[PDB]
């Protein structure tokens, strides 16, 4: 950087040299001024100017180097305090540009957040009329039409609940709750929820729970179980769906099994992909296919592993591994 | 009362080896108080004709008689005072002085004729209120828009009370609304003080504001159209019908 | 509005564009004031020379006025060239030319008089350094003081008020030649006549150089054909230079360009296509610049040689340390020196003026006569006095060189010196050489080299006592001095002796030559430096105008896409080829002009010529760099 | 500007003057050096120093003045071309920050576009099953239950259509289309769409149109008329709505009349306000007041003004003053 | 196969008190081998659009994609080097250097590449004999007529077969015969060697030689005409009919 400093201040050194030359010339021409003392003065001034140049470089070439270091880095505290007005103008300009960028980012983030809040509200007053319609319509006496209407209403309600949980998965981290969960009442409620689907499709259910106490968040665990059962029922036709929970090792594991068509092993790992719809059937294209992704994403903060064991022509096995109770201490501590 | 009378004018650019003729035997008769225009595609020799007629450039042959006085038989000084008294000019690009404000930039020609301050002030106020740039006096020409600059340039030419206005295409640097407004104000100024405005254009909608239209092809006039009682919508359609024939 | 207000606004807005103009005016005024204030300075009378000293400054000022007038006239183009659309618009509005002239000349007066006021103050400050330099050159130990010399101020005011009339005259024509069409907005194939002029110029220059080089080789040893040759050389050189700067550059440029079949690049377009067509339009200016520069350098070198060749000619002019023409005066001087306690070794050496034959020794040409071939007033000395040069019977040694005689008269390698006495003859042979003249120039006239023969031979010669041409004072009365201890007091007493100053001295005449030729050299150097800077600045000013008509050419090609770094690379070569041709031609002219300096008055120096040939190159390089910077600035603002 | 340059380069000035001070002091104590002959040297040196400083000031105080001009006022391209390295290693950081801000703005724009695309997809997904539900329930055999279900479905459809118009108000400018339209078919289609509400409320329809041809966009005018009809139905019970179109001079107008409770004169201009609601009746809390505002805004680009003449206890009268035929020809010329 | 593609480009001039907007949301889609003309009045932003499309000027907003390369990210030198190699330009006015012949004028862009000597002297003649200027190879520009200079400039622009050629009123300084000859030669050169030409005009006669015309008015495009199987006369009549609606 010393080369840049020298190339930046050549004019003043040239002026100093010209001043020395003028002094020497006028001393030489005039007869009343000695030419011996002026040489000593010139030598002393040259040496002192060299020392002064060293000190000036040391005191001057700091701010620009620090600014160069700062511009390519992840931190903003690499800029030195102003020391001269020339650096002060640069510092003020940089501060103004950064302030403008920060305010622009803040205003756009706030506007987008308000738009998302309006979207979520609209989701609420779209889902509420469905509940009102169900309340009005839960008075029919026929069987087939009532079953079809119940199937449609459950499908739409599940879609709305999936949308709500997708919206809530951003704040799920701050909404985690640790409490004892009884598996049997939750599974009974889930089965009672999908009673119409089982009646229409002729799908049986099995309730055998070796383990009855689990530790997780009730809302999201019920959500995951609900869409697992929904996918099993929708992707199966008159097949026996079995629910099995066993305590293996130090972790509680719950498995869901269905005897439907299943998933081809080529696309079994892809069922967790976002927006994944199977191409073997055109009827499955209209399905959103996001609930599995939502369950997998929401299971990560709760330390739940949603594994898959799917064989084509046999069925899909969904394993829910509840984490160790002693693992929740870190969540409680933080 | 004829005010301009050309007769078989000619002009050719180049010297010795390479000489090309531009104007070829043109006869022109223009009456007083008439808002005349000349239409033709670029390259037909329009601004050359306006240079010749304004006594800016010399002819190879022919004589021009403006208000009786001969033009081809005067010296530089005589032409200078004749042009200073009896002529006015408007061009496409505004020719303004940036160091002067709008008021003192319009009043520049009128400040050298040995006239009292009050009379010049009254004339400037009258012109400015007629055009509508009165409130923009003390604003330097770098603080206004293009339409206002062009209106100031046009109003500079109407302050020393000339007899004939020689206008090039004045709306060639303005949008549609500004061009229409400027053309309307020119046509209004023509109706109060009888100024024989002569305009050169290549624009069909610009020359529908006039009273007579003269078509030029390669240095020789072809046709003529009269206004009569048409309402600028039939006249424009008539202009387009002849323009199509002359073009293709 | 008021016209005066318009003029004031114009001045206050355009003052930022006129700095070179003001700087040039200030520089010229300061130089003229500083040079002229020495003429009226009472201290300059201390320069004891043959000429007064206040009379050469007058003629030098007469030349300086002409030097600076053209500089200012060429500088005024900076002020006047820009304003074209201004006059076009003023004529469009309606004003005549008699008012545009006054409007544009009412602010040039203000700038001119501001520069005149400032340049007087800056010319007064450096009026003492110049005097100190002059005193140091001619070796005066007096004291310099600050002085105003109001007469110089009056003279400068009058001179520059006279030049402003020419400035106004040149403004008027440019204002007149513009019209109302200036508001909006030659090159040809080379004929056969130029194909001949281009060769003729080079032929003339080369012939002049060849003829001049033979002159220094020894030929033309007669006055008659020397002047004819000199006039032919001068005429051929000047005509060849003019024909070189007219059609001999386009000749070679076309020959080089035709080699490429019509496929050039941007560098060649920017360099050759401009040098081919624009240099020939300035042919009478470059000729003057080169010729005057060469003449000034040659004159300065000749003056320097004559300045440092003073002690030898002082010793030769007066054979002894002091010379006398009366025996009583010499005895009185010795009586005065008696109390001075300085040992005088005065010797009245007797030398007989015996004419000899040297016609056959001459090796020139039959048309070279120099009067009688062998009847000069030559003198011969014995061996007892000059015992170092021991000469046997029938032999001689000449004592003297006489460069002017040497370049004309040529001595034979084995010539015979036959003493053409009344009846007898004494042939002599040449063995050695000497440079000591035994008598002063008062007795020897043109300068007879002393001849040393055998002691018995001189005894025979002076016992013969030939009644012929002989010195009035046979024994030269010249007193000598001991080792150099108290020569100043000896000279002071000598001056005290002869109040009429009818005699001669060594250190007395060793100062008049210096005091004259030092002042001559000072004047020549002052004028040469002024002209040297002025010519380069004029070339820079001319180059500052070729980029404004080429502004459109720099605006285009940039839309095509060429980058400024490709457009300045060709300008860097254009400036080299523009500023390097006059440099080379002037350097060769100066080299051939300075060779005549030591052809006759001496042998060689080589010391100051090389030193002066460096300032020339440095100034040319500086002005080329400034031109490159200006063209870079112009190119940058095109698109 | 002068003070900043003088205070920044003060060490150089001090160094330059120190030598002259040293010479002047030394000249006193040296018998072989005269004071008068050294004051001349001092003067000649100080003159050149002043000239050099004047030359340097103009060249050096340009880039920083340009930066100061660029600070906040305007002319984001007020920066000059750097020449010294110190002026280049500042423009480097300035350009880096500017490019980072520009790419952040581009990222914000992409995020907004992605949100628009996602919410369009959600709109399609939530508009598919309303149609599916309506098609399924268009089979019902009872009277009162069918009427209630149809009323709820029509309310939900109206709300979703109003939301869709609220979202499409952005691109309504590009969707303006002019074609010949007959009033009777669109009015009959609207009546068919509003059959259940009028049947339940016993509201008839009268069609007496002198001019059945209008000059406006089909979809937006249909929205406006449907919103007016729904507002009249809500505001009027067991009353017939008069629909008449007459030529008001050169402007075609369509008039709707009703025998409802009307609007108080204190809030007649405020009915078209954004989100306005009536506090006189308790049941008005279920109305968002968006149909009137959206209809009035959509009528502005069509040069249509909505005239309201409502009286408390009488009803609400709405008039759509269609513009003159000669006014829909400026979109091709100006 | 789109060659050029613009999306909502904008441009403004001046600042603070004189900030005017010229281009307002323009979309352009030019294909390969097409000969498109943008036609408008003298106040519309035609020169501004041609400046910003070829990277001579800078847009305030929008995006331009020429041949698949985003040109809103190159700073200045990349843009200049892109213009030097991939584009050609023809202007209504002075294009030729006064100190070079025809050969040295139209062999200038080839000097960047150093294409041997015969490999350049063949490509010079191949394009010179296609415009009838091969006998004018050693003549300086002050020895040739008006149309010959324009043909020479077109030959220079076509020699290095660029991607797009930008022409700005090429026949605005020629009479009828020369203009028709130049336009016919331009059309033949387009058809023979597939070249994309974008030309801005205000003359229906010069715009009737094209294949697609886009009508601009105050920086907004709103009409497109396609030639199809019609000959020049029917297309000219259609252009005249369309021009009459936007002006009345
Ligand atoms: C812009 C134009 C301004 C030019 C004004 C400059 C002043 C006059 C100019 C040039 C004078 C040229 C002198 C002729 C060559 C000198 C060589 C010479 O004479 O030989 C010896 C050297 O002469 C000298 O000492 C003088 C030394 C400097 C002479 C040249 C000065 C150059 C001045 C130009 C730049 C300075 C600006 C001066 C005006 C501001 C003479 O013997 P000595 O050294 O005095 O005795 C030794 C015992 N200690
Ligand atoms: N000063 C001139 N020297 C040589 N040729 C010229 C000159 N002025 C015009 N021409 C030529 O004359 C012909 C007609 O040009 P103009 O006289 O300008 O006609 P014009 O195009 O109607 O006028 P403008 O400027 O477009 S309103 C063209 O071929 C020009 O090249
Ligand atoms: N440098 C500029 N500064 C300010 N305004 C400008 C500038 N260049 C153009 N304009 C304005 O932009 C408007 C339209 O742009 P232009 O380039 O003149 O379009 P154009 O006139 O159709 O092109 P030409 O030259 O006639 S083919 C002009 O009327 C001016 O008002």
């Amino acid at each position: 950087m010393i080369k840049a400093f020298l190339i930046e201040r050549r004019s003043w050194i040239a002026a100093f040299l010209f001043q020395q030359a003028l002094m020497l010339f006028i001393a030489f021409v005039d007869p009343s001024i000695s030419f011996g003392n002026v040489l000593y003065m010139v030598y002393l001034c040259i040496l002192f100017f060299i020392i002064f140049l060293w000190f000036r470089y040391r005191k001057e070439t700091a701010f620009y180097k620090s600014l160069k270091t700062w511009e390519n880095n992840l931190d903003v505290t690499a800029i030195n305090e102003p020391e001269t007005p020339f650096e002060a103008m640069v510092e003020r300009s940089i501060a103004g540009q950064t302030e403008h960028l920060k305010q622009t980012a803040a205003r756009h983030r706030l506007a987008l957040e308000n738009e998302k809040d309006e979207l979520m509200a609209w989701i609420h007053e779209v889902k509420t009329p469905l509940t009102a319609m169900h309340l009005i319509i839960d008075r029919m006496e026929e069987k087939a039409l009532k079953s079809q209407l119940s199937y449609e209403w459950l499908r739409i309600h599940l879609l709305l609940d999936q949308q709500l949980h997708q919206k809530r998965i951003s704040f799920i981290e701050n909404d985690l709750s640790v409490e004892f969960i009884q598996l049997q009442p939750l599974i009974f409620k889930e089965i009672k929820d999908l009673q119409s689907w089982c009646i229409q499709k002729g799908i049986g259910f099995d309730i055998q729970l070796e383990a009855k106490e689990v530790l997780s968040d009730a809302k999201w665990l019920a959500f995951i179980i609900r869409q697992l059962l929904t996918n099993a029922v929708k992707y199966s036709e008159a097949s026996e769906i079995e629910i099995k929970s066993f305590q293996k090792g130090e972790q509680t594991q719950l498995q869901v099994k269905d005897c439907g068509r299943g998933i081809d092993p080529k696309d079994v790992p892809r069922i967790f992909d976002k927006g994944f719809t199977s191409t073997t059937d055109h009827h499955d294209q209209a399905s959103t296919g996001m609930g599995l992704y939502l369950a997998k994403k929401a299971a990560a903060p709760l330390l739940i592993h949603i594994d898959v064991e799917s064989e084509f022509g046999a069925g899909t096995v969904f394993t829910l591994t509840f984490p160790i109770r002693n693992q929740f201490e870190h969540v409680i501590s933080v | 009362h004829v005010i301009l009378e050309a007769n078989k004018i000619r002009k050719s650019y180049g010297n010795k080896l390479n000489k090309q003729e531009v104007l070829k035997g043109i006869d022109i008769h223009i009456e007083k108080g008439e808002f005349v225009s000349i239409m033709g595609a670029s390259g037909s020799g329009k601004t050359t004709l306006l240079n010749v007629l304004s006594s800016i450039d010399q002819v190879s042959h022919g004589t021009i008689h403006i208000n009786g006085n001969d033009m081809t038989a005067m010296k530089e000084k005589q032409l200078a005072e004749f042009r200073k008294q009896h002529l006015g000019f408007i061009f496409q690009d505004y020719n303004l002085l940036d160091t002067l404000t709008v008021k003192e930039n319009i009043l520049l020609p009128l400040s050298i004729t040995k006239l009292s301050k009050k009379e010049a002030n009254r004339k400037f106020e009258e012109v400015a209120k007629e055009l509508g740039i009165y409130e923009l006096r003390d604003k330097y020409p770098n603080e206004i828009s293009g339409g206002q600059k062009q209106r100031t340039s046009a109003g500079r030419a109407f302050i020393h009370d000339p007899s004939i206005i020689f206008a090039d295409e004045p709306t060639g640097a303005l949008d549609s609304k500004s061009a229409s407004d400027l053309l309307n104000k020119l046509s209004q100024l023509n109706q109060k003080r009888n100024a024989t405005i002569i305009m050169v254009t290549h624009d069909p909608v610009a020359a529908s504001y006039c009273g007579r239209v003269i078509f030029i092809k390669d240095g020789q006039m072809y046709t003529q159209l009269n206004k009569g009682g048409q309402d600028r919508q039939t006249f424009f359609q008539d202009i387009m019908k002849t323009q199509g024939v002359l073009g293709g | 509005m008021n016209i005066n207000q318009l003029i004031l606004r114009n001045l206050k807005k355009n003052l930022r564009n006129y700095y070179l103009y003001v700087f040039a005016l200030i520089f010229s005024v300061a130089l003229y004031f500083a040079f002229v204030t020495l003429q009226y300075d009472p201290a300059i009378n201390e320069v004891k020379a043959s000429i007064k000293g206040a009379a050469a400054i007058k003629t030098a000022s007469i030349l300086l006025v002409a030097v600076v007038a053209i500089f200012i006239l060429y500088a005024n183009t900076i002020f006047i060239k820009r304003r074209s659309k201004e006059i076009g618009l003023f004529q469009l509005i309606g004003m005549t030319k008699h008012k545009i002239f006054r409007i544009l000349s009412a602010e040039n007066v203000m700038l001119y008089f501001g520069s005149l006021a400032i340049g007087v103050a800056a010319g007064f400050s450096i009026s003492k350094l110049v005097l100190m330099i002059l005193f140091k050159i001619v070796d005066v130990k007096a004291d310099a003081k600050l002085h105003f010399s109001e007469q110089a101020l009056v003279q400068t005011v009058i001179v520059f008020c006279g030049i402003y009339l020419l400035i106004m005259i040149m403004n008027y024509t440019f204002i007149k030649k513009q019209s109302i069409l200036s508001l909006f907005k030659k090159v040809k194939k080379i004929s056969f006549f130029q194909m001949l002029i281009g060769a003729l110029g080079i032929v003339l220059i080369l012939t002049g150089y060849y003829v001049s080089s033979e002159l220094f080789g020894g030929k033309f040893k007669t006055i008659n054909e020397l002047f004819v040759a000199m006039s032919f050389i001068l005429g051929s050189v000047i005509i060849g230079t003019f024909l070189f700067y007219k059609g001999s550059v386009t000749f070679i440029s076309n020959i080089i360009r035709k080699s490429k079949g019509g496929y050039l690049n941007i560098s060649e377009v920017l360099s050759l296509s401009s040098i081919m067509f624009r240099m020939k339009s300035n042919a009478l200016l470059l000729t003057i610049i080169t010729t005057v520069s060469a003449l000034a350098i040659g004159l300065l070198s000749l003056a320097y040689i004559s300045y440092y060749s003073s002690e030898k000619t002082a010793e030769q002019n007066v054979a002894a340390d002091f010379s006398f023409m009366n025996e009583k005066d010499a005895k009185l001087f010795e009586n005065k020196l008696r109390e001075s306690n300085i040992s005088f070794v005065k010797k009245a050496t007797p030398v007989l003026q015996a004419n000899v034959d040297i016609a056959n020794i001459m090796d020139g040409t039959p048309k070279e006569m120099q009067g009688d071939p062998g009847n000069m007033q030559l003198a011969v000395v014995s061996d007892k006095d000059v015992k170092g040069v021991d000469v046997a019977a029938g032999e001689a040694v000449f004592s003297g060189y006489t460069d002017l005689l040497q370049k004309i008269m040529v001595f034979k390698d084995s010539g015979v010196i036959k003493v053409k006495s009344k009846h007898e003859t004494q042939p002599l042979k040449y063995k050695g050489l000497r440079e000591e003249f035994l008598v002063s120039y008062t007795f020897t006239s043109g300068g007879m080299p002393a001849v040393i023969v055998d002691d018995s031979l001189f005894k025979q010669l002076d016992k013969d006592k030939d009644p012929r041409i002989q010195l009035a004072q046979s024994t030269f009365i010249g007193v000598n001095v001991k080792h150099d201890d108290q020569m100043e007091k000896a000279n002071e007493l000598f001056q005290q002796v002869n109040k009429k100053n009818e005699h001669l001295s060594r250190l007395d005449t060793s100062a008049a030559q210096k005091s004259l030729f030092g002042m001559v050299m000072f004047i020549v150097g002052f004028l040469g430096l002024t002209f040297l800077i002025t010519s380069g600045c004029i070339l820079y000013f001319k180059q500052m105008g070729e980029s404004e008509d080429e502004k459109p050419s720099y605006t285009i090609l940039r839309k095509l896409g060429f980058t400024q770094g490709d457009l300045i690379k060709g300008i860097r070569i254009k400036q080299m080829y523009n500023f390097g041709i006059p440099l080379v031609v002037g350097l060769f002219h100066s080299y051939f002009a300075v060779q005549s300096g030591w052809f006759l008055f001496g042998s060689e120096v080589w010391a100051p010529m090389i030193m002066v040939m460096v300032l020339y190159t440095a100034l040319y390089s500086i002005f080329g760099f400034l031109s490159v910077l200006y063209y870079k600035k112009v190119i940058k603002s095109s698109l």
